[PDB]
Formats: C-alpha cells, structure tokens, sequence
C-alpha cells in the first residue's frame, strides 16, 4: 500500500450571511453570555443559522443570555431576540442580540440535530407564544414590545 | 492573540428646547441651543479621552482590565475580565521605611 | 544536536489556511513572528586547571 | 417631531510591547508601598466650594 | 478573556537512534506485519524504543510478526528478534526485524504503559526464556540460533 | 409622547419620590402598564 491515491484533506464552505428585510428595521443590544452553555456547537457550521436566546430574569446569572429551551415554559416566556450569524465566542463573551428583524423561516433552527437551510417545525409550532408571526415565509418579531 | 473593545454613546435634543430657551436675565430670540450643543459636542470628545486614560491606567495600576455589570457607565451590563501578563506587580516590604523600631 | 527544521518556513506554515472561527467567514487580522534560541548560559567549562 | 443628534465613539484597547521569550513573563513596572505616614509631611488642600 | 497571553501549540522532540554495540554484529531480515495488530501505539512517541516481535509459526498468518506477548508461553517461544528503530507503518506493512544485535536495557520496553528510557522489569524477569542475556546493562540476542 | 425609550432613573410617579432614582412602584407594575425594562431603559409604544 505505497500508492496513497487522492483524497480531500480539508473543505471550506463560504456563504452569504442572512437575508433580511430592509424596510422592517434593525434594533440590537448586546447582552452577556452564559458561561454554563457550550457555545461552540451553536456557532459551528459555515451555513447561515439564527437562533433564539432567553434571558435570566433573576438569580446569580441575571442579564445573561442562553439559547431558548422550547420545552421549558419559562425559557419561552423570557425570550429577548435572535442571534444572527454568531460571533467569536472564544475571544469575547458578550453577543449582540437582535431584538427586531425580519428573517426567512429557513434560517432559524433550535436543535443542533436539525438540518441546515430548512424550516424548524418546533419554532413554527411554538410561534404564537414565542411572539413570532409568520407572514410570507418570514418571521416578524420585535421584543421591545 | 489580541482584539479590541468597543464603546460609543449618543445624545438627542427634542423639539421644545430648540426654540423655547434663551438666557435667564435678559430676553433672547431663540439662539442659545447653538451655544449649548457646541459645549456638549466638545464634551463628548473629552469623554473618549477620559475613557482611554481609564483603561490605560487600569493596566498600569493592576494589569487587569475589569468591567462588571453593576458599574459606573456600563448600563449595558457587559462582562470583561482582561488579564495581561504583569508578573508580581507588588514588591514585598513588611517594614516599610519609617517603621522606626526602638 | 539541533533539530533539522527551517526557521523561516516553519513560521509561515503553522497557521491554518482552511479554518474559520466563531464568525462564519474569514476575518481581517495581522500576524508577527519572532525567533528565540534557548541555551544554558551558566554551564561553563572548567578552563582553570588547563594552565596549571 | 424635528430633532437633532450626536453620536461619538471608537474601537480600541491597550497592548503591552513585548514579553520574555524564555519564560512568558512581563515585568517592566512594579508597585512598592514605601511608607505609611506620609500625609503628616504634606500641606492640606482647599475644600470643594459647592454652590 | 480577550487576549490568551501565550500557549504552546506545538512540540517536537528529536532524539538519537537507539545505540548498539558496533562489534557484536547486525543481521536483519524483513517480515510481513500482522494486520490484526494496532501498530500505531507501538511506533508512537519520539523516544528511542525497541521491542520484541514473535512470528506466527503456523495457521493462516504464518510468517507474520506480532509484538511479543510476555504472558503467552507460545509468543515467548516464537520470538524472532527486535524492531529497533521504528517503521513507517502507514505506507509499508513489511518491517525490518533485527535478529542479532546488542542493545542496552534502557531502551527496550514492551508495554504501552511502560516508561521510556528505563528498563522494563518484565523483560529482565523473562530474559532466560526470551533467550536474552544481560551483560553490563546490555541485552545480547541472536535468534538465528 | 406615545413612543420613546427613557432611562429608568428619570421616571418617578409620586411627589414623595426622590429624583434621579428608579421608582419601585413603576417597576413592580411595569408588565400591566405595558412597559418593558431592557438594560435600564423603559421601552413603550402606546400606538399598539
């Protein structure tokens, strides 16, 4: 076995960030992140992804964000917005959270075991109590209201 | 590795005070906001110089940038503990120089 | 013994050209390199009694 | 509702010049508490006039 | 945390290649490596390290060599020599086995859980039935006899 | 003003309430006042 035919030893995928409605507006405020969350597998993958964050209203971690537990009713009730195409979690632990945007439904998944570029059916199911509204295949949200 | 910090701030003047304030002794025909903006414009240049010297002195004094949530001029509640490499910043001296023992 | 390496070519090579960080796209950055040689300065040879 | 706005900021941080390449240590400045009772040798200051 | 001051991210140790007695003589013959042996943890580490191999005397893998099981009396009885230097086990599956050399006892460790640059006390215990003779802290072996 | 965003230290209901301080009577009733406190500021829009 002294030949060693061709293989791919490394791949790079590059994308375009996230389509967003120009006319609906942006509003963002950065919150501190939770150190108890493995933030690595939430910012993994080159593909576009957005996900919901919830804030601790009290306790020793008050004002920190963590990804929204759709099975926990208090994590659903404490949503504050989405993170869009997340940042360097290694060099910084304060993520910019977007509170008002309009994003297509194909770019939002909660599960790590959820395929990229598909609508997450758990977000569509919980969309009334997540204060989301689906209009023409797009989530409309604003958490300042 | 190395990567910076970010800080900015804003200020807005509403519609009442732009033409409903003059001086307090005499009578003035609504031109004092052009004097009060130019101060607050100059003031914000001093804010960024005052922020630089704080972070600069925080290294020179402790070698440790710390920014806590409950803090002056951190309304946004952020978290930064930036440790530099300053080794043994305090010199040991148990009897200072003016102990005057005896 | 010295290790048979290039000093020049090892610094330009130990950096991943096919890696992206937490940001999903390659970032702007700046890189400087430096070379140190480590030798024990205080292990000297007894040249005294060569003349005696 | 006509109004007016100013925004100011910048991006930055301080950075140290250069560490020790043998063992990664930095000491170009240190702090020494040289004496306790030094304000006995010092003149007083005017208080803050607050109208 | 924003700087990550200094961490060693790569280490290379470069050793010298397992000294032996010049005058005792060398006699080596290549053997086929056993595919059922994980050879990756026998050629691991930069340390000067040699180890015993036994050959399958019969069966479907007759003529193939495997590292010597010191607890098996048949693997002890079927020893054929040492692999002194370290083989490029990825490309080739044919290792050069030294049948006669004289090697110091510091460089011969059998187990993976055995410290380098130290004598293996199981080999010193089994040196009569391994046909080894310890003289001046050196092993003397010839498996042509 | 029906829509603005004001820091919480500038909002006091009672006359017996110190200025430049947060008001715990407003903060307790801020859900049913349709206010929302995000990072030391009140967010309100009463057109909705």
């Amino acid at each position: 076995d002294k030949i060693q035919l061709f293989r791919t030893i490394g791949r790079v995928q590059y994308w375009e960030r996230v389509p967003r409605l120009h006319a609906y507006g942006v509003f963002a405020l950065p919150f501190p992140m939770d150190p108890d969350v493995e933030w690595g597998n939430w910012f993994a993958g080159p593909h576009p992804k957005a996900f919901l964050v919830s804030v601790h209203p009290s306790g020793p971690k008050a004002g920190h964000v963590y990804p929204t537990d759709l099975s926990d009713p208090d994590s659903v009730a404490n949503v504050i917005g989405m993170v869009l195409d997340g940042h360097d979690y290694e060099a910084d632990h304060n993520v910019t959270v977007t509170l008002r945007a309009a994003v297509p439904i194909e770019y939002v998944q909660q599960g790590i075991e959820a395929p990229p570029l598909q609508p997450d059916p758990a977000v569509l199911n919980a969309a009334p109590q997540l204060k989301l509204k689906v209009i023409k295949g797009h989530y409309f949200f604003d958490y300042t209201r | 590795t190395w990567s910076p910090l970010a800080f900015k701030e804003s200020r807005v003047w509403d519609e009442k005070e732009i033409l409903y304030l003059g001086r307090l002794a005499d009578e003035v025909q609504a031109g004092v906001i052009n004097e009060q903006i130019a101060e607050s414009l100059t003031w914000l240049m001093a804010r960024m110089r005052n922020r630089r010297r704080w972070l600069t002195w925080q290294v020179m004094r402790t070698g440790r940038i710390t920014i806590q949530p409950n803090d002056p001029y951190n309304p946004n509640g952020l978290k930064y503990v930036i440790d530099y490499g300053v080794t043994d910043i305090e010199l040991p001296l148990p009897q200072k120089f003016d102990a005057k023992d005896g | 013994m010295r290790v048979p390496i290039n000093i020049n070519n090892a610094l330009a090579r130990v950096r991943d050209p096919l890696s992206i960080g937490g940001l999903k796209f390659p970032t702007t950055k700046e890189i400087q390199e430096a070379v140190a040689a480590i030798a024990d300065k205080f292990n000297q040879e007894n040249d005294l009694v060569d003349r005696f | 509702p006509p109004y007016y706005a100013i925004i100011a900021g910048f991006h930055g941080l301080p950075q140290l010049s250069g560490y020790n390449t043998e063992d990664f240590s930095f000491h170009r400045f240190k702090w020494l508490k040289y004496a306790n009772n030094v304000q006995s040798y010092l003149p007083p200051f005017p208080p803050k006039v607050e109208l």
